[PDB]
């Protein structure tokens, strides 16, 4: 999904 | 004062919405820009998250279930008070290029919630709330809101909570300090049926919005579909204080 995407970008 | 070094190190600096003001205001556009904010505001939700002491003692799935749960709070909470502390509450400070006043709220269509979140903002004042009571009440909104029947691991989830509260009650230790975590709970509570007013608006327009063409960006239109509707159905509920 776009949130779990957006999650796991995030260092 | 530990705690508070580190919630102020971390703390997001200033997010534009990436609005026109040279165009006169219309729904669209106001809702192209809250999306567009909405959104940016979320990216920067996720950095301050992880990096917020023990979050990552929570189980992964509740980590990503509790910033989603959580963001419109946590955006109402922080717009009210930048609300406060840079215009006295006179408008609606969502954005350094995006400040509503009574036409832009009225405009929006959410004229009612905009005005429980001024009235948020002229509590700021009234309690004469500090920046470091701000910083700790923001980030136990973090952890006020849950599925009724749990978390995938409930217990790491309730021992955090507990920090949280116990760092609250620390900075106002540091008698009038009950009288004062009651004013300051109740100003926590308060956050969530605003929260609530803002889903439910707009979860009504993703749904006519195949008429209203209200082109959804991605990101929203998942947490709107997927996410919003457990708050609205009653399966996600706030942790209040206070009974309702
Ligand atoms: C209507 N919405 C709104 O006012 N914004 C919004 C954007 C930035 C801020 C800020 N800062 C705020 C806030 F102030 F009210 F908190 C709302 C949103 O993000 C949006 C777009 C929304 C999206 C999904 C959802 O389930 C509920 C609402």
């Amino acid at each position: 999904g776009a949130f779990q995407n957006l999650f796991q970008s995030v260092r | 004062p530990i705690f508070l070094n580190v919630l102020e190190a971390i703390e997001p600096g200033v997010v534009c919405a990436g609005h026109d003001n040279n165009q006169p205001d219309s729904f669209a556009a106001l809702l192209s820009s809250l999306n567009e904010l909405g959104e940016r505001q979320l990216v920067h939700v996720v950095k301050w998250a992880k990096a917020l002491p023990g979050f990552r003692n929570l189980h992964v799935d509740d980590q990503m279930a509790v910033i989603q749960y959580s963001w419109m709070g946590l955006m109402v909470f922080a717009m009210g008070w930048r609300s406060f502390t840079n215009v006295n509450s006179r408008m609606l400070y969502f954005a350094p290029d995006l400040v509503f006043n009574e036409y832009r709220m009225h405009k929006s269509r959410m004229y009612s919630q905009c005005v429980r979140m001024r009235h948020l903002s002229q509590e700021f004042g009234w309690l004469q709330i500090t920046p470091q009571e701000f910083l700790c009440m923001k980030a136990l909104l973090l952890f006020s809101i849950i599925p009724v029947d749990g978390l995938k691991n409930q217990k790491f989830f309730d021992e955090l909570r507990m920090n949280y509260i116990k760092e609250l009650d620390r900075i106002i230790a540091c008698t009038s300090c009950s009288r004062r975590f009651y004013q300051l709970t109740k100003l926590l509570d308060s956050v969530q049926p605003i929260a609530r007013e803002l889903h439910q608006f707009t979860f009504d327009l993703l749904i006519k919005s195949h008429m209203v063409s209200v082109d959804f960006p991605e990101m929203m239109a998942e947490i709107i579909s997927v996410q919003v509707p457990k708050i609205l159905s009653g399966k996600v509920k706030p942790i209040y204080f206070h009974t309702q």
